């Protein structure tokens, strides 16, 4: 029931009808039909910007401290890999600082899962009442103080569709570092490396097997 | 009219020649009540599909035996089997009877209600299970090249030939299984035998059929 | 009123002479089912556009390459991508245009546009016989060349099924077969190297290795129906 | 219409529009258990409790037991930890386990009169101005107020589809502690240590090579 002019991720196939191309990268890809339920997509939709935008920095979190270590560029926390971090020692101990960050994040998710839970009732400052958002934002996109450069004000379509498929690849990613670093044993980038040292003889093909 | 297994005998009642391989052959009448039919009718499809399976399974391996490939005989290949490739035998039969126990629990119910594994339940399918007749399931799945579906003439005269076949290979195995007792033997051993002197090579001189001899 | 395989014969019902090579032939009533017709067309078409390319390659390689076997071409080929290397490729690439075949096969017209240059697309065409950019050049009629390209189809579907037995009864490639035949015609007949009667069976030795070790492996490399051979 | 073997005939009483209603009916009552509506009412409460329980039970055997394989905690085999716990214990089993049943007595006594008389226990002045939230929902076995916190069932279109979840993970938990208990009789060790034997070699770690459950084999 789904349009034929929209994009589609297998072309020449029916895909269902709630994905109408409301929501941004909507490819109509849903074999399991998860999404069917309204309501459940509806949460389903909000899920999707929050893992992908939390992968996304994680991912560059990930890859730039590495990629300077390799350029030669010193910082004391320079040569550790992205699953040692944890072990590294900090100015204060590792519980004390999750304790913080708890706290510091049942503010702003209760925060955004108020906005979510009714739209709007979440835009105001509550200390200093002069400040609030503007009244025309969504759930998942704040806007106001969270837009200071005003981006938004442009082509928002294509912002949205552009913000979900650079999400939807650094999910994907972050599901290769754990992948690669559990099998190759190695940080990322190093597995490119020895790829781009012999790409014909590095697959994963060649390394699972050599394994087992 | 139609040929009989007794000739001048008529054929009985509750047998006139609308199912395949009618022959009228009921001396006991263990089909006499309709329904009854219905369930032998399935169940001698079953034994004599399972039949052709089994004689061209064992056919084929004996060739291979005779001829030096090194395959054992039927009657060997399970201890084989087992012992070459370290197979734990309760596991094995485990797994079989979740397979067929699955697959046959389903042609059971088909039976009992129609079309009643047609209703999406499993996976999605609503097609393939929903069945042509007793016995005869159809669809894309068990009938991929649409034999069932094609000319109406040549499917009755498949149903005629499929059954014929099975009752042939269902007294095979009999005969295998007979000849095993009672030479000890593989099936084309038992056969080479009998080109090699049929006067003087056969059952009436065995030692066993016939003990008065 | 058609060239029938069996002349004087009466074609079946389902076959009359619609598609190209449509001889009368379906002992066996196969392509009664107009839908599964439409997929045994599918079919024979590629695999006869296999053999064919398949057996130019293996007389080609004979004659530039007289050393090298066709059959055991597998192992004796050496190349700086590995074995894995190579397969990984031939596997995404077949699968994306097999996938795309596929596809118009299922739903014709869904999958003629190209997916990255969105101004090129394939014109409109039936199942099996893409245009446009598949074929620039045509010497003539289609209807006349779709007959030619099944008729040579189908020969080298049994040429390429006749390479095999050759290779593994006579151990040769084929060419180096035929001259074999040539000198010695009457004594290389697979009549005059096997025969069956009641009481003796005689069948040629299968000459390919039963086991091949490639690169610390060993690869089985069975006769065909070995067992069952005259 | 869903049912445990497709093609069968489903329980009358199953079908009716109140038998229905209930969470995960799928028709499975081969031995008419629930052939009287006054019964099927009674053991649909019981099938909360076990579900309930079960779930909060197997919770208690399962995490702990992963977390001490990973070797973020200390944890006994289920089937050990009564003891270890008693050891370094400020009551012996005996104080523990008849407190256990005043409290346990109390509040399921609480709980059976309200299947009795559904919402009597609301009756003014019987509690210490607590009673008015002891009343529960219009649905038996779903008390909800004090007992729902966040209020997830307010929400009238999520309703039905959080009763199946429920039910499901609650009967899928009954079945993971009766293999609990069967696995300890017949393999002798702990249930993620039969996990990961079975995970090492499949075809010859399982249940038809354990040398109990098929003596004839
Ligand atoms: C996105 C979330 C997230 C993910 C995927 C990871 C993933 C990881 N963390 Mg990390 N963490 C995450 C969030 C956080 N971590 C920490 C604090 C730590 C610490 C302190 C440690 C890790 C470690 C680990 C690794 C556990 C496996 C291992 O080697 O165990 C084997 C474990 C060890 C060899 C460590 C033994 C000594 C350690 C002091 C014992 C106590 C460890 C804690 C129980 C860890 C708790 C982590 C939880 C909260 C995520 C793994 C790479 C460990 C690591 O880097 O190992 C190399 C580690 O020691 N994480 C905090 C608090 C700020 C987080 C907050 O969100
Ligand atoms: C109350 C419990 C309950 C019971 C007793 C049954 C009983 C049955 N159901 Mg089931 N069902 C039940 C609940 C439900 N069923 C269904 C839906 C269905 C359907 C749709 C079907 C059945 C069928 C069957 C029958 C299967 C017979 C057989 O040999 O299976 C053999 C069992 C198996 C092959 C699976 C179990 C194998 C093993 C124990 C677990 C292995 C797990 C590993 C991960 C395996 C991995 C191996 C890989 C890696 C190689 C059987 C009578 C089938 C039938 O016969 O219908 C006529 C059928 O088609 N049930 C639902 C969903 C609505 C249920 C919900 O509670
Ligand atoms: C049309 C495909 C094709 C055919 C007909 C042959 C035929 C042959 N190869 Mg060749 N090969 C083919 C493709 C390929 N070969 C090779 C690599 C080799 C090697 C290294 C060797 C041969 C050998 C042989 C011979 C003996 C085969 C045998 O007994 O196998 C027995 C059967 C098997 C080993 C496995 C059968 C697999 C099954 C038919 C299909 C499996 C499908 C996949 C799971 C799907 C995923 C893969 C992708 C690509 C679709 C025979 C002449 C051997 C030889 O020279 O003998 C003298 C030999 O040593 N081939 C590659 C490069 C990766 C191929 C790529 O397409
Ligand atoms: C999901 C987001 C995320 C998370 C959870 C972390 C978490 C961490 N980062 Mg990373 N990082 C991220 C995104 C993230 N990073 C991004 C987007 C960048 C930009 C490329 C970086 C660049 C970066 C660097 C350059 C370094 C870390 C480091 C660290 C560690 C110390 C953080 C700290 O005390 O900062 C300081 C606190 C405040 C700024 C407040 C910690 C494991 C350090 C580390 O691993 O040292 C061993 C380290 O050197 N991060
Ligand atoms: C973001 C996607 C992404 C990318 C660019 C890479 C890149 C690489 N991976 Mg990784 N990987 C990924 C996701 C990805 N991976 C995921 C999701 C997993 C978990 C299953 C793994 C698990 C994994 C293993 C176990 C190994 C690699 C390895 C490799 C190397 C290539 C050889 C190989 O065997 O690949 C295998 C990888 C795949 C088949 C990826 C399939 C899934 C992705 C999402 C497909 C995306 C396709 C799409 C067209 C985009 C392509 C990339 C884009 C930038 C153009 C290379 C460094 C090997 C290595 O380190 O060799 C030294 C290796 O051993 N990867
Ligand atoms: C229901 C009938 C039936 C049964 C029970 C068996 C049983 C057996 N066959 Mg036989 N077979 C049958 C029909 C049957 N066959 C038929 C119809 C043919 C074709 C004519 C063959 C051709 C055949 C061959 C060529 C071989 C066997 C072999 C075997 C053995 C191993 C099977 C195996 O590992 O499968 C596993 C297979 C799969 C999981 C894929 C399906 C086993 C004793 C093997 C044997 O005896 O080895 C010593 C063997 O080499 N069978
Ligand atoms: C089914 C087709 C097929 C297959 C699978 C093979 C396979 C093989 N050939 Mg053969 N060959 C074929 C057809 C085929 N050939 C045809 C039609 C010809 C005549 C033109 C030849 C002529 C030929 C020669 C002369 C030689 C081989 C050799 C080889 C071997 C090594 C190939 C190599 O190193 O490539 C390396 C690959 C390249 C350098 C790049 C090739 C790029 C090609 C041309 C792209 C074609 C694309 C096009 C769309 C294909 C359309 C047809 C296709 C759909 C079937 C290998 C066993 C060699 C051999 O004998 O080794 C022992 C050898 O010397 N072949
Ligand atoms: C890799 C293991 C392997 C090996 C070493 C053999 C070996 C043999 N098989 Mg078996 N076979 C196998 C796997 C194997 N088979 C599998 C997986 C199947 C199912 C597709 C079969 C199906 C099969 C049949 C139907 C027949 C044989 C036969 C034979 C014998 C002659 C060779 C032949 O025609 O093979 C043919 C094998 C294939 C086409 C598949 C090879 C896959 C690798 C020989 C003893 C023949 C025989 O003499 O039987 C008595 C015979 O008729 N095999
Ligand atoms: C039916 C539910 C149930 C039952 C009967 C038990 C029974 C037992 N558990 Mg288990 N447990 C359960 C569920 C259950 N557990 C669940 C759902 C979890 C979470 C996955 C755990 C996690 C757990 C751990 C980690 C440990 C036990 C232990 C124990 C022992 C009692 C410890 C004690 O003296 O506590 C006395 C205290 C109380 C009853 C009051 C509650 C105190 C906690 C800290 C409140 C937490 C509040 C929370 C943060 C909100 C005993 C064998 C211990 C054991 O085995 O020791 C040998 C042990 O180490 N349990
Ligand atoms: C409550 C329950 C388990 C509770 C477990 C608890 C509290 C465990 C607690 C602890 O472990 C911890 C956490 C930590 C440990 O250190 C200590 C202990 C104390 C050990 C299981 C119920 C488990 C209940 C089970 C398995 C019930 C199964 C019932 C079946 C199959 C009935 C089937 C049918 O009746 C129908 C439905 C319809 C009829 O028509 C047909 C038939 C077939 C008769």
């Amino acid at each position: 029931k789904r349009d034929a002019a929209l994009p589609s991720w297998m072309p020449g196939a029916d895909l269902p009808g709630y994905l109408n191309g409301t929501l941004p990268g909507d490819f109509g890809f849903d074999p399991l039909y998860l999404g069917q339920d309204p309501v459940k997509l509806k949460w389903y939709a909000q899920a999707e910007l929050m893992n992908a935008r939390f992968a996304m920095l994680a991912v560059a979190g990930i890859l730039v401290p590495e990629l300077l270590s390799n350029i030669g560029f010193s910082w004391p926390g320079a040569g550790v890999a992205w699953y040692d971090a944890g072990k590294f020692e900090y100015f204060a101990p590792a519980s004390s600082l999750f304790g913080v960050q708890m706290l510091l994040f049942a503010w702003v998710e209760i925060r955004r899962y108020q906005d979510f839970v009714k739209p709007g009732s979440a835009n105001q400052d509550p200390i200093f009442t002069n400040n609030k958002l503007p009244d025309g934002n969504e759930p998942g996109y704040p806007g106001g103080i969270f837009d200071p450069f005003g981006w938004s004000k442009g082509d928002i379509k294509s912002l949205k569709l552009k913000e979900i498929k650079n999400g939807r690849l650094a999910m994907l990613a972050f599901a290769g570092f754990i992948g690669q670093a559990y099998t190759t044993g190695t940080t990322p980038l190093k597995n490119l490396s020895t790829h781009l040292a012999d790409p014909w003889s590095t697959t994963v093909w060649q390394n699972d097997l050599a394994r087992l | 009219v139609r040929p009989v297994w007794f000739p001048g005998n008529p054929p009985p009642a509750h047998l006139d020649g609308s199912l395949a391989g009618d022959y009228g052959f009921d001396p006991l009448f263990l089909g006499q009540e309709p329904q009854t039919l219905k369930w032998y009718v399935q169940a001698e499809l079953v034994h004599g599909r399972f039949a052709m399976l089994g004689a061209a399974g064992i056919i084929l391996t004996s060739i291979g035996a005779k001829v030096g490939l090194g395959f054992p005989e039927w009657y060997d290949a399970g201890k084989v089997v087992v012992e070459k490739n370290n197979i734990d035998f309760p596991t094995l039969m485990v797994i079989q009877f979740y397979l067929m126990g699955w697959a046959e629990t389903k042609r059971w119910y088909d039976f009992k209600n129609p079309g009643s594994q047609a209703d999406g339940s499993f996976l999605g399918f609503t097609e393939e299970f929903k069945g042509l007749e007793n016995g005869y399931p159809g669809g894309r799945f068990f009938d991929p090249m649409g034999l069932s579906r094609g000319d109406a003439a040549k499917y009755q005269e498949y149903k005629q030939k499929e059954v014929k076949n099975g009752r042939l290979a269902m007294i095979a195995c009999l005969g295998f299984a007979a000849q095993y007792a009672a030479t000890g033997k593989g099936p084309l051993d038992n056969l080479a035998d009998h080109l090699a002197d049929p006067n003087h090579v056969n059952f009436a001189t065995n030692g066993v059929s016939i003990p008065i001899a | 009123s058609r060239p029938l395989w069996l002349p004087g014969s009466t074609p079946p019902a389902h076959l009359k002479g619609d598609l190209p090579g449509d001889f009368g032939f379906d002992p066996l009533g196969l392509g009664a089912n107009a839908e599964s017709l439409k997929w045994f067309k599918e079919s024979e078409l590629v695999h006869s556009r296999w053999a064919m390319a398949a057996v130019a390659g293996i007389l080609v390689q004979e004659i530039v390459r007289p050393d090298v076997f066709w059959y055991n071409a597998g192992k004796e080929v050496e190349s700086p991508l590995g074995p894995l290397g190579l397969l990984a490729v031939e596997f995404f690439l077949m699968h994306w245009v097999e996938v795309r075949r596929w596809q118009d096969l299922r739903k014709p017209g869904s999958v003629d546009q190209d997916p990255i240059f969105s101004q090129y697309k394939l014109p409109p065409h039936e199942v099996g016989y893409p245009g446009g950019v598949f074929a620039p050049f045509i010497p003539g009629d289609l209807a006349e060349l779709k007959v030619k390209e099944i008729k040579n189809g189908r020969l080298a579907m049994l040429a390429f099924v006749g390479f095999v037995m050759a290779a593994q009864v006579t151990g040769k490639g084929p060419i180096a077969a035929l001259q074999e035949h040539l000198a010695d015609p009457w004594g290389t007949t697979i009549f005059s190297k096997a025969a069956v009667v009641p009481g003796q069976a005689v069948a040629p030795p299968c000459k390919i290795p039963a086991s091949v070790s490639y690169k610390g492996i060993e690869i089985p490399t069975p006769c065909f129906l070995q067992g069952l051979w005259p | 219409r869903q049912s445990w073997l497709p093609g069968s005939q489903i329980p009358a009483h199953l079908d009716t529009p109140a038998a229905q209603a209930l969470a995960g009916n799928f028709g499975f009552d081969p031995l008419g258990l629930g052939k009287d509506p006054v019964a099927l009412r009674w053991y649909q409460q019981a099938e909360l409790i076990h579900c309930r329980t079960a779930m909060a039970g197997v919770a208690g055997i399962l995490i702990p037991g992963l977390l001490t394989k990973a070797g973020a905690l200390n944890v006994p085999e289920w089937y050990d930890a009564g003891k270890v716990a008693i050891e370094n214990s400020f009551a012996p089993w005996g104080s523990l386990l008849a407190v256990q049943l005043f409290l346990c007595g109390f509040v399921e006594a609480k709980r059976w009169q309200d299947i009795r008389k559904p919402g009597s226990q609301g009756e003014p002045g019987s509690f210490l101005g607590f009673e008015a939230s002891l009343k529960g929902t219009s649905e038996l076995g779903y008390p909800g107020g004090p007992f729902d916190p966040l209020g997830l069932s307010k929400e009238a279109d999520k309703w039905a589809d959080w009763k199946l979840k429920e039910v499901k993970n609650g009967r899928l938990a009954m079945l993971a502690f009766l293999g609990f208990v069967a696995q300890k009789y017949a393999t002798g060790a702990g249930p993620v240590d039969n996990l990961a034997a079975h995970l090492k070699d499949p075809w010859h770690v399982n249940y038809a090579t354990n040398g109990v459950s098929l003596p004839f084999l």
